[PDB]
């Protein structure tokens, strides 16, 4: 049995060490189309907090090749890793990042206490808390526009009932576990008329 | 601005009450709805969540008996008891949320709920 | 989680200064909200965020903590504060309130 040389592996090493991640209202996407998948180089990262595959089995990823893999990156909080998953609700689930019910892809989410703190408070990361309206399914929300609570119309500047939407995780090495950095990466497999061109090695 | 609070009367232990809240000077639609009881010579205790958008969360006790619910045309919230016990007599508040930036601000002036005889 | 707060044996003089502890289990945010409730009443919203006094309430309630210590402070507790005092983290999906102080006049 011989195959031909294993040349183009997929870029899984800059989704998952980073130097940054972004914030989860404004995820990042990447998008994975030509290279054989190692999937192997995941496991050489830090033990993961959770490693939840939803639609295909953990150990068959190298088995199935798949039109297009999208990687999503952002930090929650430890109390937030239960939201990402189908059908669930909360602040983030419903206003930040949204999975569909039916979800073919592995959500894996590990502890970032040393990079992602500061002893003075890292006050980058963001997330949103105000929203008219649940998320629809992968739809991103970048918004800086004054929310409004009351029935007086707000023009844009903040005020009494006039609220920004944002607020920011002040993510520090004295939290608990439920509230220190925790980076998330979820793979969506897509299955579309074109050929699979994500393969495995 | 303003929470009035309405409902509340003697029910059986297995009777369904309906608790309403009518806002005024804001909408109901676009905030965060919280329902917190007080048993009588007790604490304060955390009931019902309810969100902008439309998901409701609720206490271990209360999950699968209490149902909060929003009427935009009325902006009215309401608070439906299917199955009652004898721990739900207590004082019903119904508060304007402003998790993270202020917490439970507007309070209405609570609904007593008796379940006996 | 846990947000213990300190007993409800809390009985001073008119003007004296009161200091009502909180303590979480584990660190939290300085997301910490304080409520004066007293009987018959609905409970009043003070200071949000551990540090910022709501409009409408006195400058005497001072709110000052981080981590796992909070602390809620009237500089001088006149007549019109015999009333309960709650903590509540303004960020818990499962609302977590704090045993209430009970302010007493000596
Ligand atoms: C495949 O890789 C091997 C090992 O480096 C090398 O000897 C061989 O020439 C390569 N074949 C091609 C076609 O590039």
């Amino acid at each position: 049995v011989r195959f031909p040389n294993i040349t183009n592996l997929c870029p899984f090493h800059e989704v998952f060490n980073a130097t940054t991640f972004a914030s989860v209202y404004a995820w990042n996407r990447k998008r994975i189309s030509n290279c054989v998948a190692d999937y192997s180089v995941i496991y050489n990262f830090a033990p993961f907090f959770a490693f939840k595959c939803y639609g295909v089995s953990p150990t068959k990823l190298n088995d199935l090749c798949f039109t297009n893999v999208y990687a999503d990156s952002f930090v929650i909080r430890g109390n937030e890793v239960s939201q990402i998953a189908p059908g669930q609700t909360g602040n983030i689930a419903d206003y930040n990042y949204k999975l569909p019910d039916d979800f073919t892809g592995c959500v894996i989410a590990w502890n970032s206490n040393k990079l992602d703190s500061k002893p003075s408070g890292n006050y980058n990361y963001l997330y949103r808390f105000l929203r008219k309206s649940k998320l629809k399914p992968f739809e991103r929300d970048i918004s800086t526009e004054i929310y409004q609570v009351g029935n007086k119309p707000c023009n844009g500047v903040a005020g009494p009932n006039c609220y920004s939407p944002l607020q920011s995780y002040g993510f520090r090495p004295t939290y608990g576990v439920g509230h220190q950095p925790y980076r998330v990466v979820v793979l969506s497999f897509e299955l579309l008329h074109a050929p699979a061109t994500v393969c495995g090695p | 601005v303003q929470l009035v609070q309405s409902g509340g009367d003697l029910a059986p232990p297995g009777g369904s009450l309906r608790l309403s809240c009518e806002a005024s000077g804001i909408i109901v639609s676009s905030n965060y709805m919280t329902w917190v009881r007080q048993a009588p010579g007790k604490g304060l205790e955390w009931v019902s969540l309810i969100f902008a958008g439309g998901s409701t969360f609720y206490a271990d006790s209360v999950k699968g008996r209490f149902t909060v619910s929003r009427d935009n045309s009325k902006n009215t919230l309401y608070l439906q008891m299917s199955s009652l016990k004898p721990e739900d007599t207590a004082v019903y508040f119904c508060a304007r949320d402003l998790r993270e930036m202020g917490g439970l601000d507007f309070w209405g002036q609570g609904a007593l709920v008796t379940v006996s005889s | 989680i846990q947000m213990t707060q300190s007993p409800s044996s809390v009985s001073a003089s008119i003007g004296d200064t009161v200091t009502i502890t909180c303590r979480a289990s584990q660190g939290i945010p300085s997301w910490v909200a304080w409520y004066q409730q007293k009987p018959g009443k609905a409970p009043k919203l003070l200071i949000y965020g551990a540090s910022n006094l709501q409009r409408g309430v006195p400058s005497r309630f001072s709110g000052s903590g981080s981590g796992t210590d909070f602390t809620l402070t009237i500089s001088s507790l006149q007549p019109e504060d015999l009333a309960v005092y709650y903590c509540h983290q303004s960020d818990s999906l499962p609302g977590i309130f704090g045993g209430g102080t009970k302010v007493e006049i000596k």
